[PDB]
């Protein structure tokens, strides 16, 4: 009939192939589709959702909602530096957040992240927090001064319980490896510009929340298996 | 302002800065999606009003609360009867969570509406959650330390794990709203019906599940150191099918 | 963002089931046939991925990789019969049950040295999607969590040849691939080990709850 | 001649397949068809025919 | 309603006949060949389906699935010859009969490791349809029920190789598929067990007539 | 389906062949290309570059 | 000048790696799997050719040539599984590691008598080209010369069958072919023997530096 020449690779089963295959139920007409709200089409949709960062991941608060908040003091003797976290999507604490989890399912990432903060204090409690970003390459600041000498924000809580700041994408290559780096990672440091000021008969302390999501330019490439979930159990039915 | 719907009217609802679950507004079942070809009509504004549950007490040790819909409203006048005297039914809601506090109170709540919120059982082994405990009614389910009965039937108490093995703090992936006492004191969620079928047995399947976790503990110097959380739910485009004789 | 599409994330093929069959001499029928209720929840990695959404819909591509092993006495040529039994149809319970020759079921015959078998299945549920989670109960108000509309059928296999049987082992890796995928209502990722199929249960006996969150000594030092 | 690549599934016999096959009697011209009354084309035709229900299915 | 079309209901393939052939040492010819008169009434399930109509017409697709089994002494390579003998043509009666090389018959050779044999047959009757039922008699006024125009021919098979024969068993499943189906005059479904081929007989010895109708104690309770 | 005839040479692996092959990472979108100076396209480019001849190739 | 194009010079296929696997009886898992980090610098001839430029970019075509050798006791039919693990993904470390069934990796199954396996890989680096040379250092200021962006993944292989294992040897020649090649910044050809991978080191112990330059007695006589 028609002269054909078989090519190297024929008959092989490549788990990542893409060919047609006979339908086992050719006559069956599948149930119609209906309108279910919330269709997701791209994982980026999930990455742009702010999720709480377990900022206070110490042994004391490890398995409680307290691992998601930091306690701000009003006493004059609390250390200037409040908390610090690396900016690599896959590094702790970010790792276990929404964007962190989806990122752990890929090998290359790129883009900017958006950190948002919420002051869980009283309506009369005011304070000035210094939120500073440190580019990759240099070790995180050690004093309020050094911190404000770099890029930062003097956030005045009274009158605005929320604020966001965008960490830019600074890298040699277009996309960077999904695995956490220390010398190749940035830092987010929070400092007391002033302590908590409050009127009489008011809680001397207040909590602080931290959120994170990717921006429009956030993107992932080359899927791998997440390492945030290790299954070593029965899974008995 | 005040939203007056039916013979019920709740004050303090104000502007419309509420969230509309998954961006879809509650709608009546379209004939195209309908199960039994199409039904002549299903227009009934009778079940569309505000049912206000008893206010729950938020103390400095409160860990959380959750209700399941439609379950919570199984005993709420018309809606309740309707779902009891019909085989199938579908409905959207307008949940309205608000708490009274002063500028001298501080705290934060996460009010989330979770679809198909399949709870996990408390114990280890081959156990499962029993019907009675996932259908607490309007009373809801409070996170307690006390020991309960049919323990192997009881659902988990691990609120920080969303009661289902996921991490609280990722719970924001569901339609939600934060209630930061120093900013807002109420939240509102308008959710449409969500399921893989047009209608269902309201008795056996709870579509939505309203969860309320205090992410930031309540603190205050007032005499009574606790505030109330009031919940008002209003059915949206409720529809029913397979009506049966009542009072029999 | 093309690689971040559902089609790319869930549409990859993976081994959903390992099926071993051993030649037994005592009785011809015995339990030589193997029956498995199709389920994509058996593999944790695969499960966690799908459980990222509440509802999913998709077609399937099953590929079979037979591995024959002969301990001794040759028996090199054997014919295998893999059969797919649709949801609700009766499953075989003997190597010679009528099910094996029924025309409503789909069967594919494979004799060693042949290309790996492969076929497709359309969206099977009676609902418009598969439930990844189900806050509902049975008709008896029991077995809450599992959904009956989610049934996908069974994969069966029997050795067709007769006496050339010299106690040989048969391994059949079953690869599944979700095609034309659609998902609804994203949920947070599973943070703990799975313990049961069709249940979000996570508590393990005499073991502390362990998350992916790694603890540090002080929060001022990243 | 023409470069081809064999796909997984080739040579398999899927009982629900649908492919052409050589005619064993290529020259034979089958008997013409005539008009027989009552052609059925869909089983729904049979389902729309009222039939008696064995309503009194007791042992008696 | 597409799946409720005749093509969907009767057009599915099923195993209409199992054909076993065993190597016998005494005589080369013996009865090594196997002859089977094509008949779709041998399998109850398949029969009841077709007997849902009075007259049917359709083309056929025969697929052969050979299963060789070697007890011992190798003999791995053997060539099989399947032959189709049209209605009215003489059938073979020896492994070396002339019929096997005749050109009016259709033959297909199969050697293990080859794709399963398959061929098509056109509507064979001399009438315009096959009779599912026949309220008529023979020319001798006997054998009432069966119709001569319904003959479809025979499927034959012989081992072609010569001495490499070391007493090996051959199983050949024959799959048939009705194509381009047409049916006339629907009839009620068969309610009892079949007892004879080509006869509606239903009475079984020393056994009560048993229907599909399940009895209940009282008619006021469903 | 479509009648084909296999040609001598099929299935062979000729190290100098030129046929297509399935991509093992079909979804992966490779890093964009940037402008690196000095692209070479033909070896003749290298041959037209004067180079010193070791004219005094003695043992000393 | 068409044959002097980069495509012609570097685009030819060559054996970049020899992979031997031997059946070991002590433990089923053992180290039966084989893992190799893809590297085109292992073969001097191939290396010198590429090292003619500073930066190169290209897609790849891997072809596998399996050579089975049975010392005795048959075991003729065995199924091989070759797997490609992308850069950064975890590599298997046991014959039954989960990696072998993961869907993010690419696997190809080969059973003797089948056409040689073959698949393609796109440009893998996170940079815009592969570095043939690197006047740079590690992040720790160590291992200068090698570039991390140059990682190309790993080729793994495991015997899939179970007990039919009768101590047989498996040789797998891996042929690679650079496709759609691009190169930048030509460099002089390597004049000495290579001594290390990823290092221009040339000094060999107790041996004089030997070039391709042949010496003559007098320069006045060609």
């Amino acid at each position: 009939g028609l002269p054909v020449f078989i090519t190297p690779g024929s008959g092989q089963f490549l788990t990542t192939d893409d060919f047609q295959s006979p339908c086992a139920l050719p006559w069956y007409h599948p149930t119609k589709e209906i309108s279910i709200p919330g269709e997701v089409k791209n994982l980026v949709e999930i990455c742009q959702v702010d999720s709480l960062v377990p900022i206070n991941n110490t042994d004391t608060y490890i398995n409680s909602e307290n691992m998601y908040s930091v306690v701000l003091q009003s006493s004059i003797n609390a250390p200037d530096k409040i908390f610090s976290i690396r900016t690599d999507v896959a590094s702790q604490p970010l790792a276990t957040t929404l964007i962190g989890e989806i990122s752990s399912y890929f090998t290359h990432w790129t883009g900017s992240l958006r950190f948002s903060f919420m002051f869980c204090g009283t309506a009369n409690t005011t304070v000035k927090l210094l939120l500073a970003y440190t580019p990759p390459g240099i070790a995180e600041p050690t004093t309020r001064k050094d911190a404000m000498l770099g890029t930062h924000v003097i956030w005045d809580v009274g009158l605005q319980s929320t604020i966001s700041m965008v960490v830019p994408w600074i890298s040699a290559s277009h996309y960077r490896n999904t695995s956490p780096g220390r010398s190749t990672s940035g830092y987010i440091t929070c400092w007391y510009q002033t302590r908590l000021v409050i009127p009489p008969q008011t809680p001397p302390t207040a909590r602080l929340l931290c959120f994170v999501s990717g921006c429009k330019d956030f993107c992932l490439r080359m899927a791998r298996d997440t390492n945030l979930h290790l299954q070593s159990g029965a899974i008995a039915q | 302002i005040q939203i007056t719907r039916g013979d019920s009217t709740i004050t303090s609802q104000d502007v419309a800065n509420a969230i509309v679950a998954y961006g879809v507004w509650p709608h009546y079942l379209s004939s195209k999606d309908a199960s039994a070809i199409d039904k002549p009509s299903q227009p009934d504004t009778s079940s569309n009003r505000f049912y206000t549950l008893r206010s729950v007490t938020w103390s400095s040790s409160s860990k959380g609360w959750w209700w399941k819909l439609p379950d919570a409203l199984k005993d709420m006048g018309i809606f309740g009867e309707n779902m009891f005297y019909h085989y199938l039914g579908r409905s959207g809601y307008t949940i309205h969570v608000q708490c009274n506090a002063s500028k001298f109170h501080q705290g934060t709540l996460i009010v989330a509406l979770i679809p198909e919120h399949q709870i996990a059982s408390a114990l280890h082994g081959n156990v499962n959650v029993g019907y009675n405990y996932t259908h607490p009614g309007e009373t809801g389910r409070e996170v307690k330390a006390e020991t309960r009965l049919n323990p192997d039937l009881q659902p988990t108490e691990e609120y920080w794990l969303n009661f289902d093995g996921t991490l609280l703090g990722n719970i924001t992936i569901f339609p939600h709203q934060f209630i930061n006492l120093r900013s807002n004191n109420s939240a509102t969620i308008i959710a449409p019906y969500v399921n893989a079928v047009p209608m269902d047995s309201m008795r056996s399947h709870n579509n939505w599940s309203l969860v309320i976790i205090p992410i930031c503990p309540l603190e205050t110097s007032s005499a009574i150191n606790t505030i109330p959380i009031t919940i008002s739910i209003s059915p949206m485009c409720a529809e029913f099918s397979g009506a049966r004789a009542k009072r029999q | 963002r093309d690689e971040m599409s559902l089609e790319s994330f869930l549409g990859r093929s993976g081994c959903i089931h390992e099926s071993k069959l051993e030649v037994t001499l005592a009785n011809y029928n015995k339990e030589n046939f193997t029956v498995w209720a199709i389920n994509l929840q058996e593999m944790a990695q695969i499960r966690r991925k799908f459980e990222l959404f509440t509802y999913t819909r998709f077609d399937s591509e099953i590929t079979l990789v037979p591995c024959i092993s002969a301990l001794s006495q040759d028996i090199g040529h054997i014919t295998m019969q893999y059969m797919y039994v649709p949801p609700g149809a009766p499953v075989p319970n003997s190597r010679d049950d009528y099910a094996w020759q029924s025309g409503t079921n789909a069967s594919v015959f494979w004799q060693h040295g042949q290309a790996y078998p492969r076929f497709s299945l359309p969206f099977l549920s009676v609902a418009s999607a598969y439930y990844m989670f189900y806050d509902g109960y049975d008709e008896q108000d029991q077995n809450y969590g599992t959904a009956n509309t989610n049934n996908m059928g069974s994969l069966c296999s029997r050795i067709v040849t007769e006496k050339h049987i010299h106690k040989v082992h048969i391994m059949t890796r079953i690869y599944h691939k979700a095609k034309h995928v659609k998902a609804w209502c994203p949920r947070p990722p599973r943070a703990l080990e799975y313990t049961r199929a069709h249940r979000t249960n996570f508590k393990i006996e005499d073991r502390s709850i362990q998350t992916a969150i790694v603890t540090r000594p002080i929060i001022t030092t990243a």
